[PDB]
């Protein structure tokens, strides 16, 4: 019995995305009005507008939280080529300052902050199909440094960073492909930190999404031996990757993987734009042409199943 | 509306839901505004007063069982388990009770009160059926008795409608009177159902004469008793002659000027056809099956119950009505199909709790096959992680949820290492209750976060004693030098330190990092210079700039000092500070900046040296003559 | 011994409604506050019905609720300023005066001060931690390091000692009309006058060589220099605040984390305490009868009998207050227990 | 009486505090360390030395 | 010869088996002989 | 002596020996039943047997009779599975005939409703090596029940109505 009350936004322009926090007491929204505003949670649970300001003259693509150990830091990117940070600056005197804006040649179409293990990291992708990964040398000073540049030869639409802190498993980002490519495949890209190198390798590709990607999650690993991968096509799919076997006389290598698609669900009914997981990656939600968001669990056999339909009017369907 | 995509952002419990806006560009005629704000929600019950306060009393319960399920071997264990079933009833009754005082005064909520009451009723009547057959088990005899108290303590139409015909003025006269001495009969009140007819018997000569006669044959009912010597083909052969009695009765004509006698008679008999045209005073199947049970098969075994169930189902239902939810229940629970009875509730009710803790009682009874699901944990792990879960969406629970989890040390142990690490900590009680909790389940790495977020906010708060603590408690030696470089941007500025009580008593936790250490050495040394120790002060001063603990401006700064402690009225030790000024000054030469290097005070430090240098020469002299 | 009322809110605070020293009645009336909810609250509860004349029937009575009002934040800390008015301090750093009218059965707003508690600089407000009244004066503490003044029927907070604590203050007591102890999160009991026109404390005691946070504070009723606290570590430890900067006595008390301390206040050979191991403790320091008995150094002379009051497998246990033959106590288990025949 | 007196000042007498070693290359924290462990050892010795007076007497 | 050692001790495990049905039964015996009598 | 010793530790050695004679494990519950069956024979005071019926490990070993009717199904068979399920029952059989030859023992067993509870037993109509088995089980339980109530008081007359039965 889920229960939707509206708000009066009043935006100059219609936002294209919203953001929570880490904590779920906080909320960005951004605009074709070229703004974003900052929302804060009262404990009566209404919603204040605490900043609004002029970020941009380009389509802002995404928006991205820092964890809070950085502090109350947000990151966003463009159609104008660039990503730019953002660190609250507050006296009640909140004014989003931007601390720096990263220019390295064509749309940046998403940037993430890396898993906070790694320390104060940014990656962003460009539709001149690199991955730049940035880190932020001192967090009390938000220059930042181009670590990494990874050639994924496609157009860059999404990336994920691998949430796993399991020493086991050395850093990991998905990358898709938006290109039509009526004929090139492998339009999910898998990138393994190589220690011994230092260098970011090619280490999958998911062969079976000749479909162009429009995006990709990796679920919460929570002791699993194996890794979980949403991708978002013209279908739901849904892999599990298992990293094969090892010995201890040497090694250097990606360590090849075991793929299974253990999902595909045409049951969007239109191109599914977008695949997001609940914290505990227990539930997913997808949303598609059709005007719906769906919501998919797996029973105690396995089995995954749809677990709920929404409508233009705002109702959930009967 | 108008074709507009969905965009979704995950919370930790709620799932947040927005129009993006058609990845089109400005396009589509259709014109309007998107303020619309849409929390999805899983789970709604929960929030009632009542239903909250049943969970907090069945935790204590489930901590209890728990504990005691080392101490007891087999009957004694097995009534253990039994109280604590009905002690989850009794909690059942209690919520129940409430709610239906609420509905009473509360109009508004009533309609929803009801509602919930229902719910409560639904999750009773399970949790007991379950419990009787699987818990108890009773064998051939006893099954029948526990069959007619369970109906007679879920069905009480009849016992109302006796009250309302003892409340006449004339009973007997009562256009129910008949029906309450039908209904107790259907019940096996035959006590009961003879002190009714002892009333009739008062009204005419001719009604008293049947009416002894009715009576006899109700007070020699033969009835199984819970503790009898009697075996059940003596009670059989007793129940046979009796029958014959009922019938002799019947065929002799004996109450034919009296419809309602011979219509108890022919239900005395087992009579379907009778005991169906009295559907209304049983008003539900079962009430049906059980009498006639009662009054035909008085010795039936559990593995016939189904046979019997489903015959009487589709008796009583015999016209345009279809089986209720709970008939599916009833009837897999007569089957004895146990996971039939959990799915059928597990989709009728909106809540695990009936399915959750019948199944953990039932589990104890060793009934389910003893394997891991698919996942490396059981029926039981899987069902508690799930409620477990539920509770921690809210803002409240989440804390009872944390012991749930601790049940099964797999299945529960890691999800209470990703829960506590997103706890909303708003205040200081909130942090030490969550850090209590992770101390005894040794989780490190959250405790760590724990304590660097709540330095942050005191950062952020400007509460630097507050933060200097937390830093400590993480060990975070990294912390503890931002914090050791705020207050050294405090000294830099004002002459003077803030909270010196603090710094005076960090102990053995100076240790912590190097930068602490110059900072509390250095207070030390201001201590002794309060205390006149000038030799003391002046001495660790020289040490501290020696071992360079001290950052590279502080340089500066002991050098000043030392600048007059040397300038007042062994040739080693000069010698030595001589070494630590020489020093300093290389280091100038090449770390501090030209800008930096051009200051006031070169001069002055000129002759503090040389004042210096002749103390030494003196001083070394007079080590000489003493050597001498 | 103990009444349990379930109540569908976590219990930060419990307190008695006191009695005129005049009056043969026992306590019958006590308030609640609320907290780890989003909406939280101060309610006020009575124990018996208003009309049962009979000395003879077993109290079996649950607490039933007279009235409540939504409080913003969390209820940190409450106290009785007298019969009619309820004092809480916050999590949002607000000190509030609540009245309630008993012929009404309601509570209503009476006074409040939205910036008592906040951070200089900043201006983000600050928990008020502890508050303590004497009617007409109210002391407050805060995370800010503040000690704030206020009298009740004025709107503006007498006096404010700025930069008072370093560290967050945890609990505060009176000591005298005008002296009050504050206790910290690194261990200190600080001494205050609240005349003196400086902002340091007259005197700082301490464990030596730990730092380990106290939580809570009571100064017993009849011996003013007699002074018990709890911390972190569960540690009972009895001051006398005339000798030296270190406890009398240090007794372990409490599993994990000493939420509440509180002396008897009409038979002081009587303390009670409280923790987050879920349990509450009753000490009787009488059972081998003016030396007061809890500054016995003599660990023969005056055997401490101590005693578990709540059932084994409590949650915290956030709350206790004690009038007379009563005592109410509030816990994370979403329970009020109260007992009216303690002794 | 005596016999038990000379036996818990006997036992008190052989159980002096330990002074503190300092190991020969201790790290700027285990430097700090034993100060505080000098510091309790010089009080705990007052202490000791109180009551080994005492029970003597 | 260990293994017939423990082949022996199941051995006088049977014959303590045996002893107590040997008591038993004589004993029943003799009570159903003294009811006789 | 010995019943000196056996008493001085208390109902505690008497009711852990007792319980775990009951519901132990082929082997110890053989054993320990046996060990019953001595000790209630040399219990001249009968205290062990006073415990053993106030304590209800009597009545749980009476009851635990009734599990036998399927394992004497599966022994009818030409080849038996295990003749371990055999010599508890003669452990049993044997205490609980020790207990009967007591002119009191023969009362409490028939308050336990032992007779009772042997005429609800379907394994005596079931006369067929397996004849000589349907044999031996008849020989256990009309044991029993004979010496018991002959040896019986002659209060306890019923104890010939029960046998009737």
């Amino acid at each position: 019995m889920f229960v939707a009350r509206s708000i009066a936004a009043d935006h100059k322009d219609l936002i294209h995305d919203v953001s929570f926090d880490f904590h779920g007491r906080r909320m960005a929204t951004c605009s074709s009005d070229q703004s974003v505003k900052v929302w804060d949670k009262s404990e009566n649970v209404n919603w204040h507008c605490t900043a609004s300001w002029k970020t941009h003259s380009g389509s802002v693509w995404r928006v991205t939280w820092a964890h809070p150990e950085f502090g109350q830091v947000l990151a966003s990117c463009s159609f104008d080529r660039t990503a730019a940070v953002w660190e609250e600056i507050v006296g009640g005197q909140s004014h989003w300052v931007k601390r720096t804006t990263l220019v390295d040649r064509t749309s940046v179409t998403d940037v993430k902050f890396a898993p906070k293990h790694m320390g104060l990291m940014l990656a962003t992708c460009s539709a001149d199909g690199v991955v730049r990964i940035y880190e932020a040398p001192d967090v009390m000073n938000l220059q930042w440094s181009l670590q990494h540049e990874i050639s994924c030869k496609l157009s860059c639409s999404c990336i994920s960073w691998n949430p796993s802190s399991s020493r086991a498993h050395s850093p990991m980002i998905a990358v898709g492909s938006d290109d039509s490519s009526p004929n090139i495949m492998g339009k999910v890209q898998i990138y393994e930190y190589n220690e011994n190198t230092r260098k970011y390798a090619k280490a999958e590709t998911l062969m079976s999404v000749s479909d162009p990607v429009h995006d990709i999650a990796f679920a919460p690993n929570l002791g699993r031996s194996f890794h979980i991968l949403a991708v978002a096509t013209k279908d739901v799919r849904i892999f599990t990757m298992k990293p094969l076997r090892k010995e201890l006389s040497s090694s250097g290598g990606v360590t090849k993987f075991e793929n299974h698609t253990v999902a595909q669900f045409d049951n969007h009914n239109s191109q599914v734009w977008r695949v997001s997981w609940n914290i505990t990656g227990t539930v997913l939600a997808s949303s598609g042409d059709d005007g719906t968001v769906r919501l998919w669990k797996a029973n105690y056999m396995d089995n995954w199943k749809c677990i709920g339909v929404l409508k233009g009017d705002g109702n959930p369907v009967g | 509306q108008q074709n507009r995509h969905i965009g979704f952002s995950w919370g930790p419990g709620d799932l947040l839901l927005y129009e993006t806006l058609y990845q089109k560009q400005g396009n589509s005629e259709t014109a309007a505004r998107c303020p619309f704000m849409y929390l999805v929600r899983s789970d709604e019950d929960i929030y009632s007063p009542v239903l909250r306060k049943l969970f907090n009393e069945s935790h204590s319960i489930f901590v209890g069982l728990q504990k005691s399920a080392e101490e007891a071997s087999g009957k004694s264990r097995k009534a253990q388990l039994v109280q604590v079933s009905r002690n989850y009833r009794s909690v059942l009754r209690a919520c129940m009770e409430e709610m239906h005082t609420l509905s009473e005064s509360t109009r508004e909520t009533a309609q929803k009160y009801i509602s919930q009451i229902s719910i409560l009723s639904a999750m009773e009547l399970s949790w007991n059926l379950c419990e009787i057959l699987f818990i108890e088990s009773a064998p051939a005899g006893p099954l029948l008795i526990l069959l007619l108290e369970w109906v007679r303590l879920h069905v009480c139409e009849v016992d109302n409608i006796v009250q309302d015909v003892l409340r006449s003025e004339k009973p007997t006269e009562h256009e129910k009177f008949w029906d309450g001495v039908t209904g107790y009969v259907l019940q096996g009140r035959m006590n009961e159902a003879r002190q009714l007819l002892a009333k009739e018997a008062s009204t005419s000569a001719s009604a008293r004469s049947m009416c002894r006669v009715l009576d006899d044959l109700l007070k020699k009912m033969p009835m199984l008793h819970t503790g009898g010597t009697q075996t059940l083909t003596e009670f059989e052969l007793k129940w046979q002659h009796w029958r014959e009695e009922c019938e002799r009765h019947l065929q002799n004509g004996t109450f034919s000027s009296n419809v309602h006698m011979e219509a108890v008679c022919r239900v005395l008999l087992g009579d379907e056809e009778v005991l169906l045209e009295k559907r209304d005073l049983m008003t539900t199947w079962y009430h049906f099956l059980v009498s006639r049970l009662l009054f035909k098969h008085p010795t039936v075994k559990p593995t016939e119950l189904h046979f019997y169930a489903q015959s009487s189902l589709d008796m009583f239902l015999a016209g345009d009505s279809c089986p209720e939810p709970l008939d599916n229940i009833l009837l897999a629970a007569f089957e004895f199909d146990i996971h039939q009875v959990i799915k059928e509730f597990s989709i009728v009710s909106s809540n695990w709790w009936f399915v959750a803790h019948l199944t953990d009682l039932l589990d104890h009874c060793q009934l389910f096959q003893a394997h891991n699901l698919y996942f490396g944990a059981n029926m039981r792990e899987f069902l508690l992680l799930d409620y477990a879960s539920g509770l921690f969406s809210h803002h409240s629970l989440w804390q009872l949820g944390v012991d749930y989890f601790d049940y099964c040390p797999n299945l529960g142990r890691e999800y209470l290492k990703l829960h506590m690490e997103r706890i909303p900590l708003s205040t200081e009680k909130k942090a030490l209750k969550a850090l209590r909790i992770c101390e005894q389940r040794q989780m490190t790495e959250q405790v760590r976060s724990i304590c660097k977020t709540m330095a942050m906010q005191s950062l952020c708060n400007r509460r630097l004693g507050s933060a200097l603590s937390w830093s400590i408690r993480a060990k975070d030696a990294a912390f503890a030098t931002l914090i050791s470089d705020r207050f050294l941007k405090e000294y830099c500025e004002r002459g003077n330190f803030t909270d010196l009580d603090l710094i005076d008593n960090l102990g053995s936790a100076m240790l912590l990092s190097d930068r602490l250490t110059f900072l509390g050495k250095y207070r030390e040394f201001h201590r002794m210079y309060s205390q006149e120790q000038f030799s003391e002060a002046a001495s660790l001063l020289l040490s501290l700039m020696t071992a360079r603990i001290a950052p590279c401006s502080f340089w500066l700064t002991l050098l000043l000092d030392a600048l007059p402690l040397l300038e007042q009225k062994s040739a080693e030790q000069t010698y030595e500070l001589m070494r630590c000024l020489e020093d300093r000054m290389a280091a100038k030469l090449e770390s501090t900046s030209p800008d930096e290097i051009q200051k006031q005070d070169s001069s002055i430090d000129n002759t503090k040296v040389e004042m210096l240098r002749l103390a030494l020469a003196r001083n070394l002299a007079r080590a000489i003559v003493t050597e001498g | 011994k103990f009444a349990a009322k379930f109540v569908s809110h976590k219990i930060s605070r419990t307190r008695w409604r006191p009695v005129s020293a005049s009056s043969l009645q026992q306590p019958d009336v006590f308030a609640t506050g609320s907290w780890d909810n989003e909406e939280n609250k101060v309610c006020v509860w009575a124990t018996s019905d208003f009309g049962a004349t009979s000395l003879d029937e077993e109290y079996q009575g649950d607490p039933k609720q007279l009235c409540d009002i939504k409080h913003p934040g969390d209820v940190m800390d409450m106290q009785f300023l007298d019969k009619e008015r309820i004092v809480t301090g916050s999590s949002t750093g607000t000190v509030t005066i609540f009245r309630h009218h008993e012929n009404n059965q309601t509570l209503s707003v009476n006074q409040r001060w939205e910036q008592a508690h906040y951070h200089v600089g900043s201006n983000m407000r600050a928990p008020c931690t502890a508050i303590v009244c004497s009617s007409p004066e109210i002391v407050s503490v805060g995370e800010d390091g503040r000690i704030n003044c206020f009298r009740a029927e004025s709107r503006d907070v007498l006096r404010t000692i700025d930069d008072a604590d370093s560290s967050t203050m945890h609990g505060v007591t009176f000591l005298r009309t005008t002296e009050i102890l504050t206790v910290n999160s690194v261990g200190q009991l600080k001494l205050w006058d609240l005349r003196k026109q400086g902002n340091d404390p007259t005197q700082i005691f301490s464990v030596t060589g730990e730092r380990v946070p106290l939580h809570c504070v009571d100064r017993h009723p009849n011996q003013q220099h007699v002074v018990a606290t709890g911390g972190q570590d569960g540690m009972l430890c009895i001051w006398d605040v005339r000798h030296g900067k270190m406890p009398m006595s240090l007794l372990n008390a409490h599993e994990a984390e000493m939420w509440e301390v509180h002396f008897h206040p009409s038979n002081p050979d009587h303390l009670f305490t409280c923790s987050e191991d879920g349990s509450l403790w009753h000490w009787d320091a009488s059972a081998d009868s003016l030396a007061c008995a809890w500054l016995s150094t003599d660990p023969t002379k005056g055997q401490l009998e101590i005693t578990n009051l709540l059932p084994s497998s409590t949650l915290s246990v956030n709350s206790l207050d004690v009038l007379g033959q009563n005592l109410v106590c509030g816990t994370d288990a979403e329970a009020i227990y109260v007992t009216r025949r303690l002794f | 009486e005596s016999h038990e007196a000379f036996n818990e000042w006997f036992k008190h007498i052989n159980s002096p505090p330990q002074k503190p070693t300092l190991v020969g290359q201790a790290s700027f924290t285990e430097k700090v360390a034993h100060e505080h462990k000098e510091k309790k050892y010089e009080m705990d010795f007052g202490i000791w030395k109180g009551h080994l007076d005492a029970l003597t007497s | 010869f260990l293994k017939n050692e423990k082949d022996n001790a199941l051995l006088s495990a049977i014959e303590e088996s045996r002893k107590r049905t040997f008591v038993m039964a004589e004993e029943y015996h003799r009570e159903s002989m003294l009811v006789e009598w | 002596d010995n019943l000196s010793i056996f008493e001085s530790y208390g109902t505690a050695l008497m009711e852990v020996v007792c319980r775990d004679a009951c519901d132990g494990h082929d082997i110890g519950r053989m054993l320990a039943l046996a060990l019953l069956d001595r000790i209630v024979s040399v219990d001249r005071q009968q205290q062990w047997l006073l415990y053993l019926s106030n304590s209800g490990y009597l009545k749980v070993l009476v009851d635990s009779l009734a599990e036998d009717d399927v394992v004497l199904r599966n022994l009818l068979t030409p080849q038996p599975p295990l003749l371990k399920a055999l010599y508890i029952y003669e452990s049993k059989m044997a205490f609980l005939t020790r207990v009967a030859k007591s002119s009191q023992g023969a009362i409490e067993l028939l308050r336990s409703g032992v007779i009772v509870r042997l005429a609800q037993c379907q394994v005596y109509d079931m006369r067929p090596a397996p004849v000589e088995r349907y044999r031996q089980i008849l020989l256990p339980a009309l044991q029993i029940c004979q010496l018991i109530l002959t040896s019986s008081t002659a209060q306890h007359l019923q104890a010939a109505g029960q046998v009737l039965q």
